[PDB]
């Protein structure tokens, strides 16, 4: 089990 | 070379058994070549390690330069390999990780503390608590996640 | 001025919905006090109305030694009755730590109360269907944030 | 379109908050239709969010003969615990009168609506001190502004 | 579920 | 003519049987008058004998300058005990507002307005059964149909 | 005479 | 008792 | 009544607060007059009396042909002298073209006239501030509101 | 059409060519909008030719509840130097207010506009003598005819 | 001041 | 440029 | 309701 | 400290000289407000003399629920007319934001804002050849030093 | 001008 | 570690895309050192990859003073030919300052950069639309944000 | 690391 | 009052 | 190459 982290910013 | 920002945790207080779900931000200046490795482990016997339980692992990548963030849902505890049942009672801890190409460069210890239906712990000692017949499904947690004790550890990134 | 918290413990965490507050308090006195120190601890009902307020209980202290004292604070719950709506113990909500004295408040710290019900996924929820579930009240429990007190303070005339 | 709204008259107004909406819906059918015309009631919780809308009641009528024809159309109340905030019920509401024909939307008639408290004056009042109002919702009336129907017609394919 | 009440002239 | 009345807005509606009527009444006039306008509200008591009518008050309102004002009319509610029969305020029954320049009436518009109470259907009962009902004045409320006034209008002399 | 809204 | 209207054109 | 105007047409709009007034007016004639129609236009200095009207200027037009008929009409400026306050010539003000017919007025069209000066926004101003404008009347512009005719009719004895 | 203008008010008329246009524009809506409204104004610069049009500014509205809103649109002045003539300002001209939803035009308001410049008696002059006028552009004001609005519908596919 | 009015048709 | 609008009624 | 409040040192 | 700025963020950054302000301010109350709260932005002109400060815009907030929320204030950018010299926009200015409750200051935030011209090298120059510099206002950008507020406070009375 | 405030938290 | 950067103050900020980046570095030397230091500047093109790294320049300082000593390092704009897409200069991007002494990088100093175009809003946009911009580079303007560098030592043999 | 309310 | 980021 | 000027 994987994942792209999502970006805050920018 | 990674920092994290902050940790959340999004469902506080929770049955014992709920999954734990950590909403974690961090920040990377370089887009590293390989995964974050994460890592959540109950400590089970604060005494002896050989109770501890790796709950649940995520990898997280690739990593952008920049500020990120991502969700952690890792399974509960197995209450089967404590020691005894009445151990997941009062302050325990958890272990939130991350390593990089298999070296920890990060850990940060949560206090977690727990409490089971009708049950007032504070007036008890040890003794009594022990004898506590433990209905799991009446026991519930809240982790103490404004006080996180950070450990830092030195690693070769992509060099 | 004379009196001022040093510390707020919550000894019930999580509790459910329906347990007493149990909160260990310890604070400073610096000169000694002719009256006694007026404890109250308040669940409130509403975010946009003071009128739901609810004030839980209150606590005669004293008489106050000058130095750092403390005591146990047990508070009843609040009652379900006199929310807006049944779903307004679900999510976070505020209880107000207050200290009197001689009827004029000093010091209020504020707290945010985290609460869940056992089942329910409120992370995932919209406040519309927030309220359309079913609350079952001794299936909710609470976690007071207690590392994060909002304090205010007032100006009194002590034994002047 | 097949079928028009001649007039809707509301039979009991003023009402409590929690009476039953009661309307006499009078309405034209052109050529003859095989299925039933599908009537529905949408008590309207937010201006700002669809997500409020609670579907009151919903009644099928038919078989439709043709020509000039009446029923009577009796819905439940809005359900309190569902609002944004108990005191939203104040002041003008809105509710949706509307019509299908199998599933289809083709006529949909919203209503202001007047809603008070005994007791209570909401004209010197500004939305602050609204949001503040203890609403007691057995003291609460309400008056349907029918003579102001806002109609909005939609294109669907009948029996074609 | 009704029927309605037919009306005229 | 020479004064116009372009709106009234009731204010508070629906209200209850005993609450002052509030209205919010926009005129206009061309020429500046020399006198007052003298308004007036009339409760309906008996819809066959005159002799029941309740001038609920009057009002002067003056000096009247050229353009487009209003002003707020609050009038008393009708006293209970001047009626013929307790039952009588149930169902629909009249206002008169209307406006006399140096004591001639100049307009009179009229309005239907329909009166319930609390846990009592109406619309089913026979005149008979209405009588037999034990009228609770304090749960009886009026929705004025402020959208269907009936206008009257008299030619008087004004300041000729 | 009609109110406004 | 009476009152002054308020202006609302001009 | 045997002349009814139809259409009056403002030739120069906007025009300075200086420029003369230059009106097409049309109107029927039913039957044929011995005297000639006295049309006149006022100035309204002030809302509240009529003392500081202005008759601007008069035109006497005949012979009256039966029919359908149009003459321009053109009236000299108003007088700023004339006025209570300087700056009266800004906002809203009001003009009354009338018509008699041996010397009694039988019809009477009243006009709203915009006023703004260059370089000053009155909208974002109170009337306070509107005082202290230093008008200078080179820089005024109306706006006849030639749209909205206030019509006010008299009844008169024609050639009986 | 789910969105319906009531009314535009233009809040500074007569006004300098070069001043900024603002109008006050009134509209109701039954469902509560995903998407902004655009609104846009434009100087039509040539009655024959679509090319000498100036969009003078665009305005997105939201996000959009239901019931009557209202909102002040101010728009910058005509350019100048992206007239074919000079002189083509003078006399009538048009502008077009319009709506879009989702980049779809819904409704097109067209107002004449009325232009005349200081000490310029524009009535006698014919189309040639116009033009040999020397259009000093600080001279120049208009009165948008807002009595008289042409306006034009427009069937989009709203949040269906 | 007087003058005649310019007559309209139809 | 983009502005919310003002509720006028309710 | 009323109680006497434990002393703390050092 | 009834009401605490926990973040003020400007959204725009850098902006031409001329492009509105845009300010996400977030800030925490734990009592139900009975007023709103007062924001104000103030460009300062001359940091010497004050008659040169401009109140660029103003926004009330409101109403005040118990919590943590959030607003965007939208200001209108400087009025070059006001400022003493033309030269005076470049270079390091100030702006200030602050809150009042019922019309009294209770916090004020400065803030740095630097001011750089397309082309232009201001770093080499001293005030001499500053004041030279022929300003093109549409090439003059800035940038707020937002991480750098300066927080001044003040006591008030509240709802207390 | 006039606004309602947006809730962050609760 | 012999050298600590103590402070770096940007001089030209705001500034345009394409304006040199100017820095003024403070530093502090323990020991002497026998070579100079060498001081780079990076733009970082890509988020997901090293490979769109632009070395703006770079700048040897030496002989190395003990103690406290400051310079200007004046640093060529990015080439904007070399950015995966034009459009990724809007929005943050990253600039990377560092050091090093005989080929060993020492201290590595990130900032994030702010950029702007002249009449985009890039608040109202999401990442489909930015990528869809016409970007005119020479309307692109930049705000390093200088009070919030990411610092990150490195351990090297300095003159041992 | 604290939570951000 | 410093900006989240 | 430049030379850094002390403080």
């Amino acid at each position: 089990k994987r994942i792209a982290p999502t970006p805050v910013y920018p | 070379i990674v920092n994290i920002l902050s940790v959340n945790v999004l469902n506080n207080p929770a049955k014992f058994s709920d999954p734990y779900k950590f909403e974690i931000t961090f920040e990377c200046l370089e887009p590293l070549k390989s995964d974050l490795e994460w890592k959540l482990t109950y400590v089970g016997s604060a005494t002896s390690q050989s109770y501890d339980q790796i709950l649940d692992t995520l990898l997280v990548g690739p990593i952008p330069i920049g500020i990120n963030k991502f969700v952690f849902e890792a399974d509960p505890p197995n209450i089967d390999l404590l020691p005894q049942l009445s151990d997941v009672l009062g302050v325990t801890v958890i272990l939130l990780s991350c390593a990089y190409e298999d070296n920890e460069f990060v850990r940060v210890g949560y206090y977690v503390n727990n409490e089971m239906e009708g049950l007032n712990l504070q007036e008890m000692d040890d003794a009594e608590i022990k004898k506590v017949k433990v209905d799991i499904s009446k026991v519930w947690r809240s982790i103490l996640a404004e006080k996180p004790r950070v450990t830092r550890f030195n690693i070769q990134w992509d060099n």
